RNA sequence: GCUAAACCUAGCCCCAAACCCACUCCACCUUACUACCAAACCUUAGCCAAACCAUUUACAUAAAGUAUAGGCGAUA
RNA sequence: GCUACCUAAGAACAGAUUUAUAGGUAGAGGCGACAAACCUA
RNA sequence: CCUCCGCAUAAGCCUGCGUCAGAUCACUGACAAUUAACAGCCCAAUAUCUACAAUCAACCAACAAGUCAUUAUUACCCUCACUGUCAACCCAACAGGCAUGCUCAUAAGGAAAGGUUAAAAAAAGUAAAAGGAAACAUCACCUCUAGCAUCACCAGUAUUAGAGGCCAGCUG
């Protein structure tokens, strides 16, 4: 089960706020997290 | 992993600490055409040589003062070869590394899985003198071996990491400037120059104007102990087979303009706690205050040219083995 | 964008079709703006230009909704501001030609306060109105000086 | 010297120190700007004194001698700073008429909402600022649905609160 | 995807250029060509296929000297560093081209033929018909697109007014203008065909993975 | 000062001057053995080494010679009753070596 | 065939909004806003220039507003220039005749056994073994580490003979000294900008080597001109230059006269070093350059045939192959192809050892192999010249 | 793998940890060889007065009275600051009285600020 | 007799009425929460019903489930 | 962030090698020394 | 008595066997710590230069063809800030994995046994009489397609590119 092999560069580059806002679909991801009410909208 | 003792050091009062690390007594004092050639080198580097790229103030002691000191040593080893034939066959290393690795004291590990265990605290000095002179034979000692001197070595009251002294692990080197197969293992004289950080203009701007001369003194003790001590390792001595004869070398260190002179007489490689029990013996570092070689340099020539500073350079370069 | 039944009977596959018009880079000469434009145009637009007797009439006659181009509406605002100002910049040093062109299209005279707002989208009109009523605010020194000289002139008349 | 981080050495361990009041604002509106400058440094050094005394109080596991005068000194620094900002603001209204010391503009980010954007200082103008032009101060049309969804979440929270206030009022009339 | 092609230097340079393998992938990161990738690294020597170019403030024919006949990783033929006047350039080598050889890049179409040497470049009006040529243009000023691989050659078959007809090594004849420059001789590195790869290691080292008559054409 | 926009300096411009200092300071006792001339402070996060030198020089007339700072991570490992992490706040520590012996 | 594909080029801006074509109306742009808006028009911004001056964002004027943009191109020779035709090109640019082998005037300085350091094989063996093996903490020292240390230690061995000759107390070796010299050669101006290590200055000039019979005998010599190579290949064509003659020094300098140029090739890579023919060409241009600047400092900018000709010698190296050069500059009228010519004596490929073994092989011990001390005899002949 | 924790400077790889800092302000800039040049003018000078003979202690005695809060509006500051000069020069160019239209020539500009605090 | 049991009141739901929010200071599209340098729109598809499926298949009152449409069938 | 292939710039002990780091390819897809295998159990 | 482990850096983690106190095979609260020289964090334009692998680089020996460079003019004078620095640690499992430098049995790190008895069965180890087994890829080859340039193939050009096919001995 050691599928998660961590690094912070891949974590921010994969799922961070900048990559989320780079596309329209990712902006909709942020907006759904903001509408569900969540504390962390991204990494 | 070991403490990483820098000789040319920014640390306040690092001299008293290095006398602890080193087991040294610092005693203050000491145990014609040369003026023409010296002023030729001074005016050569400040005035006569045309610079292509403009010499900024940070760039100065890399560009201006370093070949000045190189030219002084190469010309004085030139002219003083008849007066001292040991310099005719002596190697002259420019910017050549000197490392020494020793163990001094014990530390019980304060945290971690190794806690409460005796771990002796290692040290290494990696140094580059500007240029050093190494003779195949050894200078006679200044003071006798096991010379008593009533002044006492400092005792620091805290961990050496409270001086800004940091630990790394890397290759433990004991090195005199050349490998052990070289015939010129012993060392004559060593010329340093303090870097751009340790200018006395900054040390006056910051309020540590007291530590100015301390900077010179620290570069005395860490460099020369790392040199004489390394010489003692190339002759087979180490911390349990302590030196049977004192090893001696000698250093003029400078700011480019102010000079100070130092003598060092290593008597003990027995620095560990196993080997400092029956050890009355100690290493002795003789030293002077800093004195300016010139005063100012205008357009054409020098003004306020001191001559006793050249005489102490020459008297360092003029002693001999037997 | 629609759909067809495959061979014109409803008992075959409903499969989708896009009918695109036939485009032609042609070139026109607006006499009011006095400029040759290279415009992509269709055959029906060329026919409506012929039925309007000119691109100036085709643009000044067609309704904004019917014309359905932002560029044709900007041509309409350009022509209407040229007619609303009686501009000497149409043909400088030829006033008879200016008055003949301006009297040919006398039918579409609109005031200048209305001819600026012709064909603006709602966000672009929000911008134009934003730049009209933007002002550096009045430093309250001047307002308080005006009130105080008002009060000392009420005391002067006492 | 460093003895200005500590109070009078007679007070050490006395567990109660008679301190006066705080400065209120109207006492400070009578002081000149040079005098509020100097009083700022008086209160500043006193605040560093009391903060060393707190941290040594937590260090020695003991309670503070009098924790109230820390509240008084923060009270006075707050009142003094508010007075100085009042005079800066009134002079700003006279000389320029602005209300914010720092410029900004009402903008509208990717997320559709209207935000007061506080301007930053730059050297180059905005059209050739490479990083400024990666920010989007426009919302595309796929956001207006989420604007409507957010609008209705706020309207639900408001309706719940108002109704719940009326239910509490009915319980008060049944109880009294 | 972040595909920026390495094919990006603007000025001609004699030096090798660090080039980036594509892996068979598009600009979109999907495999368009299967079986490419993972070779030894190569640097790219920029070849000047416009063989006759007069240099700056010069014109007419000009001689050039071969400094070194060099292996090139990017292609099958080997190449020649060739310097004339104030400029060195990499050209493609003919079969007998030594270091020190002198080669005339000519432009003047003579009245008679030119009994050219083995490696020089002439317009096709200036050649004896029935000679082997290589590095053939397609327009005057196009640059030499064809008859370019190792050991290849094509024979100038016949010429009409302002027109020459070539036989490519696939024996398809080509109608080009008269004043297009082609180099004479056959391309170097012969017996590149006669070779045994021997093991699949050399197949992998060249950047190769495992995997899963027509009418005489004119340009006038 | 802290939580204040600094004005931008352009080359040839005036000296940046702070007239009312926003950030406080507290000198703590060293938790370990330290040399006799080292005074340990808790600088607030935004205060640099140079600001601390001029801060003690101007306000307190302390002859400061060296300043060395370390940022201390306070623990985010203690939880509520709600199983939600409380963070003890991070703080910067100044180690000040005083001049003139 | 043009270079650089379109996908790497600067992408063209999209064509302007058609509002900019209508002559009557002002467009409504997002410049009133201070950000991009896709439903307004893209404004056209005036070419902004920073009014004040900042050094880290300086944008220098284009290459006409520079106050010395001479239209006539000067070909410059700096130390990095790797020439094409080797020695022949520097002989042409220098206008000189080559003579293989050093003269007897220089080699006769070490004819007697009295001009010898004691145990010169042991000392030069220790210089080779020190720099090439014993020098640093690394197991083998790289070439950038040892090559200036070989040259520097050989100069210290030759400097140890102040005991036998007092005159060597009148010579210093300076470093980071940059001379410059411009001369005309047939059609286009040339310049050498000399920036190499260890110019060994003396107070005294060197006494000349060639008699007037040999200098006069250079007239019947012809320079071997060459072709297709225009003989300015691999120099640096510079338009933005300044004609200037620099000895490297301010005037009134003790030790003013160049003696030996110790120029070396300490690059770790085989392509990054000068090939030895190009090394020799670099020595001919540097000794010609410093001698030429000495002639312009003593005689003005007069194209003439010198009566006290200047002699400047140079030693160039890779680290084990030594190349010796004595240059005899006797004319400054360079632009003609006739008259007296300069003359130079070379030593090519004078390796002082075949190879060095920094680790024992298993057979051959640690140390050099192929040591031949006649090359240090040539080195020490050049150091003792003028003493 | 944490999202709730704040992204601080202690947290990335070496390239991440070096870039992000705390709230400190830049004092100079980096140059070649990574050599930081410190600019003297960007460092704040603490303009600190002389406290000698100064009669204001940090607290107020409890014997002082209570007063009413009257915040300084611009009407008040105009009244006392400007109004006697206008009453005097009206019974007998608004820049005479302490008004400046622009302040681009001014050192301490009020909008936008150039002073600190 | 341990474990446990019990407990009312947080709040919520459905209406009505009414058109909401949003700059203490600072930071926040770069690796969000980091003082500062050269481009938007382009048919929803299918599930399911037709006992399969293939055209098709819902998204005030009253006229009126009327006219109509529809493998004239499911249905609309 | 596994895995498959690729790329960039590396490293290690002898390659059709092993490997760290960062990037690319995405489900009508990808990728495959093709097992219709694998593509976060 | 083990030690195939260690110690550092990397990545990761983020205060996780520091002191004081307390509750609990026999974590909570308070306080304190990690100090920069190492390492991150760099670079003024505009032109123009960069043919000669590495392998002890010397011969030799090669092919798969290679990891390293400036100059010209202009501008340029202040200077040592910011951040990382702890631990018994990470990813998993409820076995395993992990890059690099040194040490190659250790100067460093640790403990296989809670106590007893000595049943069966099971696992592992040792001893045993006499006997001694009772398809794909791919060099190479063939076929077909393709006469050509600025995002693959390819900065390649038919010697090219692409697609196919192929006995004796010992031993529980
Ligand atoms: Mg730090
Ligand atoms: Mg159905
Ligand atoms: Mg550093
Ligand atoms: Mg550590
Ligand atoms: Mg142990
Ligand atoms: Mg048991
Ligand atoms: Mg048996």
């Amino acid at each position: 089960g050691n599928e998660y092999q961590p690094s912070n560069i891949k974590r921010k580059n994969k799922h961070g706020w900048v990559r989320r806002l780079s596309t329209p679909a990712g902006v909709q991801v942020i907006l759904r997290r903001m509408l569900k009410g969540r504390k962390s909208l991204s990494h | 992993m070991k403490y990483m003792v820098y000789p040319q050091t920014f640390a306040l009062n690092a001299d008293r600490w290095y006398q602890y690390f080193t087991k040294t007594v610092f005693l203050s004092g000491l145990p014609a055409a040369l003026r023409a050639v010296a002023c030729d080198c001074l005016l050569q580097e400040h005035f006569y040589l045309r610079r292509r790229r403009r010499v900024h103030r940070y760039e100065e002691s890399e560009v201006i003062s370093l070949p000045f000191l190189d030219q002084l040593v190469s010309t004085l080893v030139g002219l003083l070869s008849p007066h001292n034939p040991a310099l005719a066959a002596a190697a002259l290393d420019y910017r050549c590394p000197v490392h020494f690795y020793w163990v001094r004291g014990e530390e019980i590990i304060p945290r971690g899985h190794r806690r409460g265990r005796i771990d002796d605290l290692r040290y290494q000095i990696d140094d580059k003198p500007n240029n050093q002179i190494r003779i195949s034979k050894q200078l006679a000692e200044f003071v006798p071996l096991d010379y008593s001197v009533p002044i006492e070595i400092p005792t620091i009251k805290c961990k050496p990491d409270k001086l800004p002294l940091f630990k790394r692990q890397y290759e433990n080197h004991i090195f005199v400037g050349s490998k052990t197969a070289d015939p010129c293992c012993y060392g004559h004289t060593q010329f340093h120059l303090l870097p751009d950080k340790l200018r006395r203009e900054r040390l006056l701007r910051q309020n540590c104007a007291d530590q100015i001369e301390v900077v010179f003194r620290a570069n005395a003790i860490a460099s020369l102990f790392a040199w004489t001590g390394a010489q003692a390792m190339y002759q087979g001595f180490w911390s349990e087979a302590d030196v049977t004869r004192p090893f001696v070398s000698q250093a003029v260190i400078t700011d480019g303009k102010y000079f100070s002179f130092f003598c060092y007489q290593l008597n003990t490689l027995a620095l560990t706690t196993q080997a400092d029990q029956n050890n009355p013996r100690k290493n002795i570092c003789w030293g002077t205050q800093s004195k300016p070689l010139y005063e100012t340099i205008e357009d054409n020539d020098v003004k306020g040219f001191n001559d006793d500073v050249l005489l102490q350079i020459v008297h360092f370069l003029l002693n001999r083995p037997k | 964008l629609g759909q067809i039944y495959a061979n014109n009977d409803k008992l075959s596959k409903r499969l989708k079709k896009v009918w695109k018009p036939q485009l032609f880079e042609r070139e026109f000469y607006s006499e009011i703006l006095d400029k040759k434009f290279t415009v992509t145009v269709t055959m029906r637009t060329l026919d409506l230009i012929d039925e309007a007797y000119g691109l100036d009439f085709y643009i000044l006659k067609t309704p904004k909704e019917d014309l359905c181009s932002k560029f044709g509406m900007d041509l309409k605002r350009g022509m209407l501001l040229r007619l609303a100002r009686q501009d000497p910049q149409l043909h400088p040093e030829d006033p008879e030609r200016r008055a003949a062109i301006y009297d040919k299209y006398k039918e579409f005279a609109i005031p200048e306060e209305e001819a600026e707002w012709v064909g603006l989208t709602l966000e672009e009109a929000i911008e134009k109105q934003r730049l009209l009523e933007e002002k550096d605010p009045v430093p309250l020194f001047k307002i308080y000086v005006a009130e105080l000289i008002q009060q000392l002139q009420q005391q002067a008349l006492s | 010297g460093l003895e200005e981080f500590f109070d009078d050495p007679k007070n050490w361990g006395q567990e109660k120190v008679k301190s006066g009041a705080a400065w209120t604002c109207q006492q400070l509106r009578n002081k000149s700007n040079e005098d509020l400058h100097k009083l700022w440094y008086v209160l500043l050094k006193e605040r560093n004194m009391l903060l060393t005394l707190e941290q040594e109080a937590k260090r020695q596991r003991l309670p503070m001698p009098s924790p109230e005068r820390l509240d008084k000194v923060v009270d006075s620094m707050d009142a003094l700073d508010k007075v100085v900002q009042e005079r800066e603001d009134a002079l700003r209204l006279l000389q320029t008429g602005q209300e914010r010391a720092r410029p900004g503009a009402w903008r509208r980010d990717i997320f559709g909402r209207i935000i007061w954007h506080k301007f930053k200082q730059w050297v180059i103008p905005w059209h050739l600022n490479k990083r400024y032009n990666r920010k989007r101060f426009f919302a595309l049309p796929y956001v207006d649905h989420f604007l409507r969804l957010e609008r209705e979440k706020r309207a639900r929270i408001k309706a719940r609160k108002e109704n719940l206030e009326r239910k509490k009022a009915k319980i008060l009339l049944k109880k009294f | 995807a972040n595909f920026v092609s390495w094919k990006s230097r603007t000025k001609y340079t004699i030096t090798p250029v660090k080039m980036r393998k594509s892996g068979g992938r598009d600009h979109t990161g999907r495999i368009r060509v299967h079986g490419i990738g993972g070779g030894h690294k190569q640097r790219y020597r920029m070849i000047d296929f416009l063989r006759f170019r007069p240099e700056e403030t010069k014109s007419g024919p000009f001689e050039e000297k071969v400094i070194q006949v060099r292996y090139d990783p990017c292609r099958s033929a080997d190449i020649a560093l060739v310097a004339g006047g104030s400029r060195k350039r990499w050209i493609i080598a003919t079969e007998n081209m030594q270091a020190g050889d002198t080669i005339l890049n000519s432009n003047h179409i003579g009245r008679m033929a030119v009994a050219a040497r083995e490696g020089d470049a002439h317009p096709l009006g200036a050649l004896p018909v029935g000679t082997l040529i290589n590095n053939v243009e397609s327009e005057p000023g196009r640059g030499a697109q064809y008859i370019r691989a190792a050991g290849t050659c094509g024979v100038l078959l016949r010429k009409v007014n302002g027109t020459a007809i070539i036989q490519l090594p696939s024996k398809r004849q080509m109608q080009v203008l008269e004043t297009c420059v082609a180099t004479v001789g056959r391309v170097s590195n012969v017996d590149h065909n006669k070779r045994v790869i021997g093991k699949a290691g050399r197949n992998r080292w060249l950047g190769k993975r495992p995997n899963s008559l027509p009418p005489m054409k004119s340009y006038v | 000062a802290r939580n204040v926009v600094y004005p931008l300096y352009r080359l040839g411009g005036p000296q940046l001057r702070v007239f009312r200092t926003n950030f406080f300071i507290q000198l703590v006792r060293p938790g370990v053995a330290q040399p006799e001339d080292t005074v340990q402070f808790r600088i607030p996060m935004e205060m640099t080494r140079v600001d601390l030198r001029n801060y003690l020089e101007g306000i307190y007339n302390v002859p400061v010679a060296a300043v060395r700072t370390r940022v201390q991570h306070g623990s985010n490992k203690r939880r509520d009753h709600r199983n939600v992490r409380i963070k003890k706040p991070d703080y910067k520590v100044a180690y000040v070596q005083l001049a003139h012996g | 065939y043009e270079w650089g594909v379109r996908s790497t080029r600067k992408s063209e801006p999209p064509p302007l909004d058609r509002v900019y074509e209508i002559p009557g109306l002002e467009p409504i742009t997002f410049a009133g806003k201070m950000h991009f808006v896709p439903w307004l028009a893209r404004p056209i911004f005036p070419p902004w220039d920073r009014g004040y001056k900042d050094p880290r964002f300086y944008r220098s004027p284009p290459l006409h507003e520079h106050p010395l943009y001479k239209d006539q191109a000067c070909y410059i020779f700096h130390h990095r220039c790797r020439l094409l035709e080797g020695v022949k090109q520097a002989l042409w640019l220098t206008k000189t005749k080559l003579i293989e082998g050093l003269p007897e005037k220089v080699l006769s300085l070490v004819d007697d056994p009295r001009n010898h350091i004691e145990n010169q094989d042991e000392c030069v063996l220790n210089v080779i073994s020190h720099a090439r093996l014993w020098q640093t903490t690394e197991e083998i020292p790289k070439r950038e580490t040892y090559c200036p240390v070989i040259v520097d230690n050989l100069i210290q061995l030759c400097k140890s003979q102040i005991l036998k000759h007092p005159s060597l107390a009148r010579r210093i070796c300076v470093q980071n000294s940059t001379f410059s010299a411009t001369w005309n050669r047939e059609s286009l101006l040339l310049q050498v900008r000399g920036s190499g290590g260890a110019r060994l200055s003396t107070k005294d000039p060197l006494p000349t080597i060639a008699s007037r019979e040999e200098i006069e005998a250079t007239k019947n010599h012809v320079l071997e001109t060459f072709y297709p190579i225009s003989p300015i290949i691999d120099l640096h064509e510079c338009n933005i230059y300044d004609v200037k003659n620099d000895t490297g020094f301010q005037e009134g300098y003790p030790y003013p006269y160049p003696h030996t140029l110790y120029l070396l090739d300490k690059a770790n890579l085989r392509p990054h070093r000068l090939q030895p023919d190009q090394l020799r060409a670099k020595m001919i241009l540097f000794a010609f350059g410093s001698a030429l600047a000495q002639a312009r400092l003593l005689y003005g900018n007069d194209a003439k045939v010198l009566e006290q000709p200047v002699v400047v010698q140079s030693v160039g190296t890779d680290g084990r192959v030594f190349h010796f050069l004595v240059f005899q500059l006797n004319t400054t009228d360079l632009d003609c192809n006739e008259g007296v010519k300069n003359l130079a004596w070379v030593d090519s490929d004078q390796l002082l050892y075949q190879h060095f073994w920094c680790l024992p092989v298993i057979v051959e011990p640690v140390g050099p192999v192929g040591f031949k001390p006649e090359t240090f005899r040539k080195f020490l002949a050049l150091y003792l010249h003028g003493a | 793998a944490d999202r709730m924790s704040k992204w601080t400077s202690k947290r990335g790889p070496r390239s991440f940890r070096g870039r992000k800092g705390r709230g400190a302000k830049g004092i100079g800039f980096l140059t070649s060889g990574w050599r930081f040049v410190q600019i003297k003018e960007m460092v704040p000078e603490f303009v600190v007065p002389d406290l000698t003979g100064f009669k204001l202690k940090p607290y107020v005695s409890y014997l002082a009275p209570e007063s009413e809060e009257t915040p300084l509006t611009a009407a008040q500051l105009f009244s006392e600051a400007v109004a006697p000069a206008i009453e005097k020069d009206f019974k007998d160019n608004l820049e005479k009285y302490g008004f400046e239209p622009t302040q681009e020539g001014k050192l301490f500009q009020l909008y936008p600020r150039n002073f600190l605090r």
